[PDB]
């Protein structure tokens, strides 16, 4: 056979090495990222990612710095699906939270609609 | 530098001083930004 | 001590949702006009089953399941809310 | 396109095909997939039962002799439900060429060890075990070989930080180096570099 | 269907006629440089950046604005498609200022990335360049302007979005130059988006403007609540500060924008901030505690308290997790005496049923009206983003709209009827002669402002306004699925406190007055203590010192809204989240964490500690609010109806003035915005 | 969900390796505690022993035990042999941290985590 | 030369300018030779009118001609700096 | 340009200075903190406005290549100067 059948749910929390604290008190955020509004471009809008919990960040005593104790405040993972983002945060006992993908919704655009007869979408100028 | 002097700045520091490490003349770092949250101050007169 | 508020949730187009629809197209205002200082907060929702909450005085919350039930249900359920005060 | 532009290997870009369809064609079996880079590297893609099999041909046939295993690595790649990918540099020294053998597992599947093909690969693998979980099953001598004695966790899996979760320091009242969790007096800033427009339309990916 | 096929780089593709060439790149996966081109804007075609290449065609052509012929290939990265890239980003770069160390875009440029992009790698240029003369256009916008390309985006948002046709090019050829001409200020209520839609340097944010930079900021996506529009946002951040707002794309709810008052007063956010616990001392001065000594005082009254002796207002800020807190705390003393600020009339249904204070139909059910009658509202100020959707379906679907309420400009022309509230009596009988314009009409749509129900009158003015609406949908041509009444609020944590139960309006205050009063954030100064007895033991829970603060006689430091996970619902039902961006600055922690250390203290402790079990409660109180981004409808307008027809109020011979009449009374309204230097200085620059 | 095991066919035979590695533990412990001149005793070793098995008691999967089983073999084995230095045994006993608040109430008085 | 504007006291939005009341009569009869709905299609003709009354635009006439045509005021701006006719300088 | 807080601490060119509460004081005490007294703010106000005939003016730094990237400076403004970006100095048209 050598194949055994194994009927439980995939859970590698034990194997990880991640404490207790940044497992069972951690939220992950499955997302696509937002537009950058400053920008036209949409190539950074095509994957799945996951962030955390934003903790705390305090002032450093002697030069100001940020100082941190999250260790995952840096961890940003990226996915092609939803559904793989979702079985990674389930297969490391992550609790998440998703947002759907917001696509923008199909535009009519018409040059000739600058230069209506009767329609308010005129154009004052160009 | 007695040839081929170095060019000439106001900014300049005419006094050269050397390591200064274990001296109370030694570098101290502190933060140059000032703080970024305000405070409430509350008022010093009487509420009643 | 006493009912201080009832609480009812419902989806607006599950079957089992349909006495409490049938509920509240009908008996809901003259329950309001017999019940003026009540408030009996309807809450519509998209998957839920339907429920009876009955809030009593110093935080104390019961909670009654109406699922599947009839117009008639409801109103019995309610009228056992409205009589306990318990 | 002269001066600037890398000039294609033609003549390595064909040779490599044919052996890649001659390694197909004699392992079907296992391979998968066989694929040619634009700068002519030859992958193949098998499956993980064929480790030994396609690694021993490799090492063993008249027309491969890959008797040099380079090196031996893991890649971690959380969005493939199979996440880590197991690449086998080999190199030829009759025929001056080289091949990548890429299988694929999971944290709980483990890969067969090729240490009986390759004596090379036995602090390879051990590493790709410190490094990442995979296991290799008939191993030597399989444990740590990096990280430190008490490490918990796999550093090079994508899920662990950059600075792990704990950080050591003396402490006098013990007398003894303690482990105790990690806080950075100035975090790590992270960049968000990516440009939002698309540099390379070659490599589009089609939508849904 | 009447779809044609075309083909991008030979791949077929079935696009609607009247697609652009830009459109069906776009459908598979392809994006098309451009710097004029704005898929919200009206094309302009003059920047040439998106010349592409249709194939047996020899003349690249414009494709933002050209439409689609069946059966054209278009050649996205052949070589005259590429030469054409080079040659209009060679002419864009010729006149540009080498400024991108000391420019404010750089990192986040358009005309840099698809320099790199589609762009040549050096210059043939070996002329002087021009230099533009800087315009004073508003203490918001900075304005650089020889780092502008003449993109036109500028005027066509301010012309068609923002609705102010003050913006446009002066001067003809290079010595083109785009400006107001007079040395004027730009200040609408979404002048701020400019900045985003400008591509290049040339239009920066004043108050951002050197500090920050884009790739070491760290994007958190949350909500507004400067408003109960739910706006969408992206707070970024570096090192812990907050450093912008920048929109989400919600394309119903913000489309890509957001007003002045949610991008810029962010600084009143770090100032005026409440840090740590106060307490009065001996000589009755607030002097800083700890918590244990803050949360005992607090909970040695709470116990000595039963029924109507402790109350809890609300104010304009505060998310459901704190008032779901706040009502279970006092609901442990028996104490059903929790209200907002904002007075909703609580005859009728009241806050029962959902339907009659929504805005039911949607934000962006104003896209399928035909007529829209606006009730003691002035959308521009209250809601600035409804009232851009408003315009936006002025202008592109005809729209109607009338107004009922002072003549105030709303960007747009609209039919003014009149500011008597007898009028919405004239419209319930049919003898004014709008009433015929909303019962031919197929979608109508009547809104109520949440200030109108501020007056005295505001229950009969709420039974006029769905006296109408009912009028119009059980008579005419309305099909059913459709919402008619709506009620545009202007607070974001009032549409969860009704729905959470609480009683709108300090009225239940000043009936029988507490001696203990939670201030949830309440800085409207609706109940100070000349109305409360001798010594009212008043716990002031908020972020900012404003107005409740200083007569409290224990203060709780809270989060603001870019510090806590908090979930917030806007004027139309729809439940969201924000995430936590910051933490709370000093001793301040979080609203809920306050008020169950509160009841924990005090021995009536809440059965929730995490985050998460605070939401299964809030669940249990009303499921929606925890199903976020989504719209449950309300159905049930008869029954609201026939309970408002019990009770015959009168309405008030007072004209209706809604609170917001120009740009003045905008930029402060909450305590944020009222710390805010930024919205000082907008009000001191509209008001000279 | 046919999945290939690594040692054990089913949980049975993974319980059999569980409950042979807390034999050598449980043996080992004393040696431990002399070598390496720890300052604990071997009932408290023990017990460690003992907390670290019942942490991971709630594994129903048998490829997950079994590479449970063999990091435990790996941590025995740098044991055993003197891989580990004091400090690496020590750090099993967590002695220079402060004791975490525990409750909601001293959470919030020291800060913002959950 | 400058296609900004400066508020000098010889140029400013306070300098008087009006038509007289022939002109008005020729803007009437300018205006009713474009159809009813664009009326802004009258700007380059009474701007002329108004240089060919006062010999030169003041930011008066401009101001005149955006209200007497219902037009935005920078929309009669944009014409005045556009076409090199009209002088904005005395 | 460096002036002096009423607890004697020197203020930086940013304002940076100790409040007289603040306990980040003592790194300073028995040692020196260390501010530099040529203000950049104060050093570039003494440079005098330079005249020049042209409307449109470009500025380097000085130096070719050692200075900052050449930007081209408007003059049009007779109200106020032209200013570099980059190094500050500042320009007016003669006329
Ligand atoms: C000096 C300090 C030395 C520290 C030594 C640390 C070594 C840690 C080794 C850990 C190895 C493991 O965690 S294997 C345990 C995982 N087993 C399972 O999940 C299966 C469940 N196991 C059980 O329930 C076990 O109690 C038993 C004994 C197998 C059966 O008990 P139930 O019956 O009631
Ligand atoms: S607008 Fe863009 S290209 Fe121009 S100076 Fe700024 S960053 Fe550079
Ligand atoms: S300032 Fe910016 S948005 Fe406006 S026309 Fe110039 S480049 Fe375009
Ligand atoms: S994008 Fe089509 S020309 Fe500007
Ligand atoms: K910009
Ligand atoms: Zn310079």
């Amino acid at each position: 056979t050598q194949l055994i059948t194994v009927d439980e749910k995939l859970d590698i929390t034990t194997l990880t090495g991640v404490p207790e604290e940044h497992i069972k008190t951690r939220k992950a955020r499955i997302f696509v990222p937002a537009r950058n509004n400053m920008q036209s471009g949409v190539n950074n809008t095509k994957k799945w990612k996951m962030e955390f919990d934003t903790r705390e960040r305090w002032e450093n005593p002697l030069m100001g710095w940020a100082s941190t104790a999250d260790p995952l405040s840096n961890l940003v993972l990226t996915f092609s699906t939803k559904e793989d983002a979702i079985a990674f945060a389930e297969k490391n006992g992550w609790s998440y939270d998703v947002e759907e993908r917001k696509v923008p919704k199909p535009k009519s655009k018409s040059y000739g609609a600058n230069f209506s007869w009767n329609k308010r979408t005129r154009v004052s100028t160009k | 530098p007695t040839v081929k002097p170095p060019t000439a700045r106001k900014f300049i520091w005419t006094n050269h001083k050397f390591n200064l490490s274990g001296t109370p003349q030694q570098y101290v770092p502190y933060s140059t930004t000032r703080k970024k949250i305000q405070e409430w101050v509350p008022p010093s007169t009487p509420y009643k | 001590l006493g009912l201080r508020e009832i609480r009812i949730h419902l989806c607006q187009r599950s079957p089992g949702s349909q006495g409490v629809r049938d509920f509240i197209e009908k008996r809901y205002v003259e329950l309001k006009k017999a019940n003026p200082d009540l408030p009996i907060l309807i809450r519509e929702c998209s998957d839920v089953q339907p429920k009876l909450w009955a809030r009593y005085a110093f935080g104390q919350e019961k909670n009654v399941s109406l699922n599947n039930f009839s117009a008639d249900q409801v109103t019995r359920a309610l009228e056992n809310v409205l009589s306990s005060k318990a | 396109t002269r001066p600037t532009v890398r000039p294609r290997n033609d003549v390595a870009h064909k040779q490599l095909s044919a052996f890649g369809e001659y390694v197909a064609e004699i392992l079907p079996k296992y391979v998968q997939q066989v694929q040619v880079s634009c700068f002519s590297e030859l992958e193949i893609c098998i499956h993980p039962d064929g480790v030994i099999p396609v690694l021993t041909f490799l090492r063993d046939h008249s027309n491969a002799q890959f008797k040099s295993l380079a090196d031996l690595t893991a890649v971690d790649i959380p969005t493939r439900q199979n996440r880590f990918e197991i690449v086998y540099n080999l190199l030829s020294l009759r025929f001056n060429s080289r091949i990548r053998v890429k299988t694929y597992t999971d944290e709980l599947t483990p890969v067969e060890s090729s240490v009986s093909v390759y004596k090379a690969a036995n602090w390879y693998e051990r590493e790709i075990w410190d490094m990442f979980g995979v296991f290799f099953a008939n191993h030597p001598d399989l444990r740590r070989i990096l990280t430190d004695y008490g490490f918990e966790g796999h550093p090079f899996r994508k899920d662990f930080p950059l600075s792990g979760y704990v950080e050591l320091r003396y402490d006098d009242e013990v007398k003894r180096v303690v482990a105790e969790p990690v806080e950075l007096a100035q975090e790590f800033r992270k960049f968000d570099l990516n440009s939002p427009w698309e540099a390379f339309p070659a490599y589009r990916q089609p939508p849904e | 269907s009447n779809l044609i096929e075309v083909f991008v780089d030979g791949q077929s593709v079935m696009v609607e006629p009247g697609t652009t060439v830009l459109q069906a790149c776009e459908k598979v996966g392809m994006q098309i440089p451009r710097f004029c081109y704005h898929e919200r804007l009206s094309v302009a075609g003059n920047c040439r950046m998106c010349l592409v290449e249709i194939e047996k065609a020899p003349k690249v052509v414009a494709a933002c604005a050209m439409p689609v012929m069946k059966g054209w290939n278009i050649l996205t990265n052949s070589e005259k498609t590429k030469k054409a890239r080079e040659g209009v980003m060679e002419f864009l770069l010729a006149n540009h200022p080498l400024d991108c160390p000391i420019c404010d875009q750089g990192g986040e440029c358009d005309l840099q990335d698809q320099s790199m992009m589609f762009g040549s790698d050096r210059s043939r240029f070996l002329e002087g360049k021009r230099a533009v003369e800087d315009k004073n256009i508003g203490p918001l916008v900075k304005t650089i302007m020889t780092r502008c390309i003449q993109c036109t985006r500028c005027i066509r948002f301010a012309s068609e979005i923002a609705g102010v046709d003050d913006l446009g090019t002066t001067g003809r050829g290079n010595d083109m130059q785009v400006g107001t001409y007079i040395e004027k200020m730009f200040m609408s209520e979404l002048s701020g988006n400019i900045i985003d839609i400008c591509p290049v340097g040339a239009l920066t944010s004043k108050p951002y403007a050197f500090t920050a930079r884009p790739w070491e900021t760290r994007k958190t996506e949350s909500i507004d609540v400067m408003d109960a529009v739910g706006s969408n946002i992206v707070v970024s951040t570096r090192t812990g500060e907050v450093m912008r707002i920048l929109p989400r794309m919600h394309e119903d709810i913000n489309e890509e924008w957001i007003s002045d008052k949610t991008r810029f007063a962010y600084d009143g956010l770090k100032r005026q901030r409440l840090t740590e616990p106060m307490v009065r001392n001996e000589k009755g001065l607030l002097t800083h505690t700890t918590w244990e000594d803050a949360l005992s005082r607090v909970a040695g009254m709470l116990q000595s308290c039963q029924g109507n002796d402790v109350a809890a207002i609300a104010g304009g800020l505060v998310d459901a997790e704190a008032l779901i807190a706040l009502k279970d705390l006092l609901n442990r003393v028996d104490s059903d005496t929790l209200c907002t600020e904002e007075v909703f009339p609580t005859a009728g249904a009241g806050t029962d049923l959902r339907s009659n204070y929504l805005l039911n139909t949607t934000i962006a059910g104003v896209e399928e009206a035909d007529v829209v009658l606006l009730v003691g509202t002035n959308p521009r100020f209250e809601a600035p983003l409804f009232n851009a959707r408003i315009r936006k379906s002025w202008l592109h679907n005809d729209l109607k709209v009338a107004l009922i309420g002072s003549p105030v400009d709303l960007t747009y022309r609209y039919d003014h009827l009149g500011d008597s509230p007898k009028i919405l009596q004239d419209i319930a009988s049919g003898s004014h002669p709008f009433s015929q314009v909303l019962q031919e009409a197929k979608k109508p749509m009547v809104v109520l402002g949440s200030s109108a129900l501020q007056r005295n009158d505001g229950a009969a003015i709420l039974a006029a306004v769905s006296n109408i609406a009912q009028k119009i949908r059980t008579s005419s041509g309305v099909t059913g699925d459709w919402k008619v009444m709506n009620i545009l609020h202007r607070i974001a944590s009032q549409v969860a406190a009704l729905d959470l139960g609480y009683k709108p309006g300090v009225e239940a205050i000043r009936k029988n007055p507490p001696k203990m009063l939670f201030l949830l954030g309440a800085d409207g100064g609706c109940v100070t203590r000349q109305d409360l007895p001798k010594d009212c033991f008043i716990v002031y829970q908020g972020h900012h010192g404003d107005v409740g603060a200083p007569i409290a006689d224990v203060i709780l430091p809270g989060a603001a809204y870019t510090e806590k996970s908090a979930t917030y619902v806007n004027t139309e039902g729809r439940a969201q989240q924000t995430k936590v961006a910051v933490m709370p600055p000093g001793l301040a922690r979080e609203d809920w964490k306050i008020i169950r250390a509160l009841s924990e203290i005090a021995g009536m402790t809440l059965p929730y500690d995490t985050l998460d079990q605070v939401r299964n409660r809030l669940e249990e109180v009303s499921p929606n609010l925890v199903r976020y981004d989504d719209v449950e409808g309300a159905n049930y307008f008869q029954q609201a109806s026939e309970l408002s027809k019990l009770v015959n109020q009168q309405l008030l011979a007072d004209p209706l003035v809604p609170p917001q009449l120009t740009i003045k009374d905008f930029y402060m309204t909450d305590s944020i915005s009222r710390a805010s230097q930024t919205m000082a200085k907008c009000v001191k620059a509209v008001t000279e | 969900t046919s999945v290939k095991p690594i040692f054990s066919r089913d949980m049975n035979e993974a319980k059999r390796r569980v409950r042979e590695l807390y034999r050598a533990w449980y043996r080992e412990v004393p040696n431990t505690v002399h070598l390496f001149q720890l300052d604990i005793s071997v009932k408290q070793g023990r017990d460690k022993v003992r907390e670290m098995f019942k942490k991971n008691a709630h594994v129903t999967d048998p490829r997950v035990v079994d590479l449970l089983v063999i990091k435990g073999k790996m941590e025995l084995e740098e044991t055993i042999n003197v891989w580990k230095q004091r400090t690496h045994v020590m750090r099993f006993f967590h002695e220079t941290e402060a004791p975490r608040p525990k409750d909601f109430l001293s959470k919030f008085y020291v800060g913002h985590d959950p | 030369a400058l296609f900004v504007h400066r508020d000098t006291p010889k140029n400013n939005p306070e300098t008087p300018f009006d038509f007289t009341p022939e002109n008005y009569k020729r803007i009437e009869a300018i205006v009713k030779n474009y159809p009813e709905g664009h009326k802004a299609a009258a700007v380059l003709p009474v701007l002329d009118l108004a240089q060919r009354q006062n010999g030169w635009l003041p930011i008066s006439a401009m101001n005149k001609v955006a209200e007497i045509l219902q037009v935005p005021p920078m929309r009669v701006y944009e014409v005045a700096t556009f076409y090199t006719m009209y002088n904005r300088k005395p | 340009g460096v002036r002096t807080s009423p607890t004697g601490e020197k203020v930086t060119h940013t304002g940076q200075v100790y409040d007289d509460e603040d306990y980040r004081r003592v790194r300073f005490v028995g040692r020196q903190k260390e501010v530099n007294e040529n203000f950049a703010i104060d050093l570039i106000a003494e440079q005098p406005v330079s005249q020049v005939g042209s409307r449109v003016i470009s500025c380097d730094g000085g130096g070719g290549a050692l200075g900052h990237p050449r930007v081209y400076i408007n003059l049009d403004k007779e109200t106020k100067t032209g200013t570099c970006g980059y190094c500050g100095l500042q320009f007016r048209q003669q006329h």
